[PDB]
């Protein structure tokens, strides 16, 4: 099977900026009729995949003049001008030339700008979940940017990392930011005997991990 | 021209699942129908494409034998045998139509999930997230609001009727041993926390579960 090789795997871009994508074959996909049949696909979040250019020496009738695709007979390249609001999503390479056909890689594009301050918060158990017998630690980390950042889970200093659940989501809109959810669960019996619980977060905005700590027994 | 497909399917892992596609608009036995994998986590994998005039199909060399596509002439429906199936290939199913060498690819389907496991639908279990004892106040604070162990997806954790919707986080759904835990947080200043009544309320639909709880500080 032909396999696809996009590049980058991830292209932040402002608003306004060209952005330019490659996708390389394996092997070359010209067909001996003299045109190569090469399709690019554009997926939303909850949605499905859209049309945008299909034979790459044409454009699709529907779509508009701000996409551009070109390329030699191996290496193509598909041009963004102006980047909106709307071409969010996820790019996917489709080739067309030998039996049977395959997809690409999937490239990741969103929109890029400033860098963002972490906002981490830590949230102990209640006493409903204690009169249940559980014990549930959450650590939020909201507005945040770039997605470069660790969190790490301290138990009376010592490192934690069973029962840890990480969670993302996707660029929001309206400010532009990434969220980071982690959670661990464990026993009450296990709350009990130990004394500092610690959520640590270590961003590049932040020289220092920003460092949220509670005690059991206070 | 218009695609339907087949509602959610859950079954215990080694049975077989049988999902449709219904045609409408078009000379349906005509030309290509082709078939995607979307895995929830990344990629685009295809499993294989049937002309519902004759008995040609083709399978990709990775998904040989694991699924065997079936035409119907009379009705405009095409249906797939589904061989053992394990916990490995639950993920979305989308169709589309293809004719190759020429114009192709200018419409798809809705998308289907299918979610095998092995858990029983178990109602939601809610839990508020009350900040520790000791905390400073600060000019903002942080909330939360937790739901464990339910399936299956999906559930609307909300605040009070929309009142408070700037600034809420839904993150996607992560296991932790078998079952779901999800948090919501949103914040909100400091000098009406102690004042204005705020009660985080969880639906499910699949269960029929309209679970309203109040948080309280300690």
């Amino acid at each position: 099977d032909v396999l696809m090789t996009q590049t980058p795997l991830s292209l932040p871009v402002s608003l306004g900026d060209q952005a330019s994508i490659s996708c390389r074959s394996s092997q070359s996909i010209v067909h001996s009729n003299g045109n190569t049949y090469l399709e690019w696909y554009l997926q939303k979040p909850g949605q499905s995949p859209k049309l945008l250019i299909y034979k790459v020496s044409n454009r699709f009738s529907g779509v508009p003049d701000r996409f551009s695709g070109s390329g030699s007979g191996t290496d193509f390249t598909l041009k963004i001008s102006r980047v909106e609001a709307e071409d969010l999503g996820v790019y996917y390479c489709f080739q067309g030339s030998h039996v049977p056909w395959t997809f690409g890689g999937g490239t990741k594009l969103e929109i890029k700008r400033a860098d963002a301050a972490p906002t981490v918060s830590i949230f102990p158990p209640s006493s409903e979940q204690l009169t249940s017998g559980g014990a549930s630690v959450v650590c939020f980390l909201n507005n945040f940017y770039p997605k470069d950042i660790n969190v790490k889970w301290k138990i009376d200093g010592s490192e934690r990392q069973n029962g840890v659940l990480n969670s993302w989501t996707d660029q929001d809109s309206k400010d532009s930011t990434y969220s980071m959810s982690s959670t661990l669960t464990l026993t009450k019996d296990e709350y009990e005997r130990h004394n500092s619980y610690t959520c640590e977060a270590t961003h590049k905005t932040s020289t220092s991990p920003i460092v949220k700590s509670f005690n059991r027994n206070e | 021209v218009q695609l339907q497909q087949s509602g959610a399917e859950v079954m215990k892992p080694g049975a077989s699942v049988k999902i449709s596609c219904k045609g409408t608009g078009y000379t349906f036995s005509s030309y290509w129908i082709e078939w995607v994998k979307q895995r929830p986590g990344h990629g685009l994998e295809r499993i294989g494409e049937i002309l519902p005039g004759s008995g040609s199909t083709n399978y990709n060399e990775k998904f040989r034998g694991k699924a065997t596509f079936t035409a119907d002439k009379s009705s405009k429906t095409a249906y797939m045998q589904l061989s053992s199936l394990t916990s490995e290939d639950s993920a979305v199913y989308y169709c589309a139509r293809y004719l190759p060498y020429y114009y192709a690819m200018d419409y798809w389907g809705q998308g289907t999930s299918v979610t095998v496991s092995s858990a029983k639908t178990t109602p939601p279990s809610v839990y508020p997230l009350a900040p520790g004892s000791a905390a400073q106040t600060n000019s903002m604070v942080t909330l939360g609001c937790l739901v464990k162990g339910y399936f299956p997806e999906p559930v609307t954790v909300t605040w009070n009727s929309g009142s408070l919707s700037s600034g809420v986080h839904t993150f996607p759904a992560v296991l932790q041993s078998d079952l779901y835990t999800l948090s919501s947080s949103v914040t909100v200043p400091s000098s009406t926390w102690p004042s204005e009544t705020v009660t985080c309320n969880v639906a499910h639909p699949a269960s029929s579960t309209k679970v309203d709880k109040k948080i309280v500080p300690r």
